[PDB]
């Protein structure tokens, strides 16, 4: 999978 | 088409107090309606302590108002590509209200609350990276100048056949609430040329000094600039309405004067168990004084009428052949209880 | 009209109820793609169509659009359904593919 | 039909001792909660608030007793929930729409039940600001969790997934208002006792005039705490909006040593139950004095760590029993005296 | 467990949670005996508080870890990860509950024998009438 | 779970966005089936599933159901995702045959 | 094109912009020129970073552009155009300019009869 | 790159990995390009031995001017904790520190040069012949 499996992140 | 007389008068019944904030607002509906009929715009912003009915105020302009009106919080809000909200998602919530009709939303009016959360604050060297701070001023600020934001198209099935509706903010009017807090001890500096020793140096006291009201009644965008505001945020709002601390007779009407006023929500919760309820010119008076003490605004006077009525409602059902109550100056003050009418 | 969108739909949301993580296959050789080079191998690139996996999704029959996170970077990726070539779970054996439409010759 | 203060009282009661004020304020607002469930428009022209309890109380207090055992005598929905594990939105930490999805859980995730439920949010006081005015850098856990929390005891719709997250793209989020919901915040604010002592107590310097307290006439944290304002707990450190939306405050005292002795075996879950039932079990009996329960609530009430501290004072004096007990035969009941707390006599044993 | 890299949640440190899910690998992911299981932490002297350090400036390493594990240790529900590597909130986690595990702190406390000596020795003192304590008559550590 | 379902609304819509009627083909013989079997030859029959001809059409994973007009009389349809053989447009026959699956026996 | 838009760090979205106006035309597209706003925002993510990204258009990168397809093509569709040619400008009203600037042209304080003093406010207009 | 800048771990965040960084930005993330770089440092002055981090940024200079492994983004982003750092080997990068010394000549002068400094007969720089310096 060249694309994250999430594509929302958290800091 | 309706004269603010009529706005601010029917506004007066929810909100008493308040004289220059409701004239700004009412002009700016009466100038945006006109507007819609056929040039520009004027985004206003609300800068008032805690209690002072800047969100009452939106919930009652919603009501008289007969277009698209939304009310949203900046805290959810945060930079693209993360968890939580974007700015777009302001925008869906304002076309949900309106049928989500691209046109009446353009027409539609938008209200934005809790604003002075978001500021550009320290790296926090701990934490990745700050997205609650510039990073979701500068997409609103965007949004305030007028631009096309990709939005949901309408949600209304699962396939909307490509619409992709980007909507102009340009002819919808923007709002910004908020309760700065210590933005009065920033104006200080630049209004108070100091204190010395000398006897010719002016030394003012806790009582001599102005209140909080009163310096912020003399903000000027430079102030909100070092504050932690974008400068060119600040400068698309070219209107500035600024409210004032409540007073004793200011907080009694509110006690009786509205339709929902404070005693006519305890008064229904004893009318509905059989008994009837009853207050006195003079107890409003020392609520008003132990309220304003609080330094709390209107909500503060919640408090003193449950801690007085505290004992009272937790026997009052228990016992039976209760008539009415009566509630005195000494109850306030804690030397006595409230009468009883039996029978 | 082809056959490839109304067919992905079917798919799609039959891997999603079956509880598996579904998973699309683009042909990055054919025109109209939007991917990375260095990804793609086999002139092919798996892209992630579970709704986490990318932002938001939204499927057309013109073309497909998601945003999705290449190397750690956000990205936009738009691919045309001509590129599309077949869809199945990456995490079981099941799979199916997409017939050959002939308007997209 | 819905039932009267005095009974509700009784049951928290029953798990709960010198904490009157803190049972009535409870009591009262679950009985307003009720009234105004039972009503759906809850008047004929006007729109009822909710006042928002908040519970300041020393540790072992009962706090988080009173919520555990109300949840047990309520009906609608109830959920407790942890500050230090709420962030701001945007964040690894959790979600403040995190705790309605609990609560929603708890329903069958019925979204008119989770409009009308009851609230418990502890360690409040552990989120709180260091100082009164605004932090120069972000608090994901102090400043922001207050700030987010500001909407939602005022009340807002929410966005909470039916099943989850995955199952559809958007899920249709379930909106459910709280503006009904009532919340109650319970903290021990350690230090809190400071700002009260600094505003109420004065002339303290080096002088005639100036009196000093001595450390023996000075009031008690229990007394101390009863005089409060919303402007202490702004030096302690707290957002004035988030004081606004917590009308009514309560205040709980300290144990005493007579309250500490009923402790020992009034409470339904009492220490020396819990003790007697791990002997039951094992075949053994064990009996208690009421001198040895008085020596154990000095020793409790020095250690300066509430209930808890009873605990402590019994496992050390029954550590050496416990170890030799099972190794021992024959052995049908145990007698603990007072000289056994004070370590110089071992407990007597009782042969079948 | 170590207490050193434990940090409060919403930081990059690791959650307090994360133990729980050392536990979970342990018992092949099982909720009844993560429930019954043991847990021992070291080096819990270490997150000690500084009194002199103001409370301006926060501590999540210290102060941060100590507030997390009061509802952990008395027992609540945590949302423990699957794996532990990251705790996104849309993410789903398994709910453990803590009302029956055991915890077990250890950790060898540098300077603490210094307080307990002047509080239940304060034999300090130069006056004629206060008390001379030679220093072979101090306790032991 | 049945592809089916999900590929009888993909095919459904299709030939509505190109100004076809919609035609199913089922199977009378299954057990649960609710359709008139005056209406039915060789164990099998045809429904009209247009909008124009069709009110309350609900196009489910367990069944379809629908109301329709049947003669002079209108009457409610029932019918198993297992009972649906085929799809296609009156206008052009254009559709696909349904394959088999484990799940329907 | 807003310099904290892209502090975070395209430049090909500003050359295809660019490019879109003039059709698609190299020759156009080269005598276009490109101005920089808000460059005083983000003055002392990638910050000054960035910025060495931006020199490399100063001193002239070939960008590829596709002519109004929207999707990547580099086999066939996308266009070269050099930037060399292109003139880059942009303009700075960062806060305090004046101070900074007087800290190293005044550079005059002394406590004498003599000695050269100036108004407290200020001396020189701005 | 200005050494001024670079900080210690632990403080504000800059680090003296972000000068590699900069380095594979400039040769398009090319880790056997970056090798053959010239790396330069500029306004190394200012900071030295006076808590604050003084010296201590110049402490993690020495493992890269010796060589060693230094870990960077993929793409020159943000450090994630969800993504992996390449490492460039820095034993074959040549470096080049350069800075202006205030006050390094008068300590000069008094171990080579033999003058009284401030005295009646000691040689002062009235002569204004800077080239001495
Ligand atoms: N002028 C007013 N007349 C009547 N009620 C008022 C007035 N101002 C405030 N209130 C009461 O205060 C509550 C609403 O709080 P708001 O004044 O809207 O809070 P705020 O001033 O917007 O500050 P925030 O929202 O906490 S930042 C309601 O209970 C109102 O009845
Ligand atoms: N009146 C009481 N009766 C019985 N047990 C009590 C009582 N008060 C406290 N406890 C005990 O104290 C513990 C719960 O203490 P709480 O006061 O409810 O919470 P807490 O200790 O204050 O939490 P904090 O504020 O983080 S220290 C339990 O072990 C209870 O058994």
């Amino acid at each position: 999978a060249a694309n994250d499996e999430n594509y929302a992140l958290a800091a | 088409l309706p004269t603010p007389h009529e706005i601010r008068n029917h506004l007066d019944d929810y909100v008493i107090g308040q004289e220059q904030a409701k004239k700004v607002l009412a002009v700016a509906v009466y100038n945006h309606y006109k507007r819609l009929r056929n040039l520009g715009k004027s985004n206003i912003l609300l800068i008032g302590p805690t209690g002072s009915g800047k969100t009452l105020l939106a919930e009652t302009l919603a009501r008289l108002l007969d277009v698209p009106f939304t009310m949203a919080d900046a805290t959810t809000l945060t930079e693209a590509g993360y968890v939580g909200e974007d700015v777009e998602n302001i925008i869906q919530k304002l076309l949900q209200k309106c049928d989500y009709d691209v046109q009446k939303a353009q027409r539609g009016i938008v209200y934005i609350d809790e604003i002075d959360k978001i500021s550009r604050k320290s790296d926090n060297p701990s934490i990745t990276r700050d997205v609650s701070g510039e990073g979701v001023q500068q997409a609103l600020l965007k949004l305030i100048e007028g631009t096309v934001a990709a939005v949901p198209p309408q949600g209304g099935r699962k396939h909307p056949q490509q619409e992709f509706l980007q909507v102009d903010t340009s002819k919808i009017l923007f709002i910004c609430g908020g309760a700065f807090a210590g933005l009065d001890k920033v104006i200080s500096h630049r209004v108070e040329t100091g204190s010395g020793i000398g006897f010719g140096a002016t030394v003012k006291a806790k009582s001599d000094k102005a209140s909080e009201g009163e310096l912020l009644a003399q903000v000027e965008p430079e102030d909100l600039i070092k504050f932690g505001l974008i400068p060119e945020f600040i400068g698309r709002l070219p209107v500035v309405a600024t409210l004032n601390e409540l007073s004793e007779e200011a907080l009694i009407q509110i006690l009786k004067e509205p339709k929902n006023a404070l005693t006519k929500q305890y008064q229904a919760l004893f009318n509905l168990e059989g008994v009837d309820l009853e207050f006195r010119d003079e107890a409003l008076d020392a609520i008003a004084k132990k309220a304003m003490a609080r330094k709390t605004g209107a909500r503060g006077l919640r408090s003193i009428v449950e801690a007085a009525l505290l004992d009272t409602m937790y026997d009052l059902p228990s016992m039976e052949d209760v008539e009415k109550v009566v509630i005195d100056e000494s109850v306030i003050d804690g030397q006595s209880e409230p009468l009883l009418i039996y029978g | 009209t082809p056959r490839r969108p109304y067919l992905l739909r079917a798919f799609y949301e039959w891997l999603l109820d079956n509880q598996l993580t579904p998973h699309l296959v683009v042909d990055v050789t054919l025109p109209g793609v939007q991917v990375p080079m260095e990804y793609a191998r086999d002139g092919q690139i798996v892209l992630n169509i579970a709704p986490r996996a990318v932002g938001n999704l939204e499927l057309a029959n013109d073309e497909v659009r998601f945003n999705a996170r290449f190397g750690g970077i956000p990205r936009q990726v738009s691919v045309p359904l001509a590129a599309v070539l077949a869809i199945y779970a990456r995490e079981n054996g099941a799979g199916t593919m997409f017939e050959p439409e002939a308007a997209y010759d």
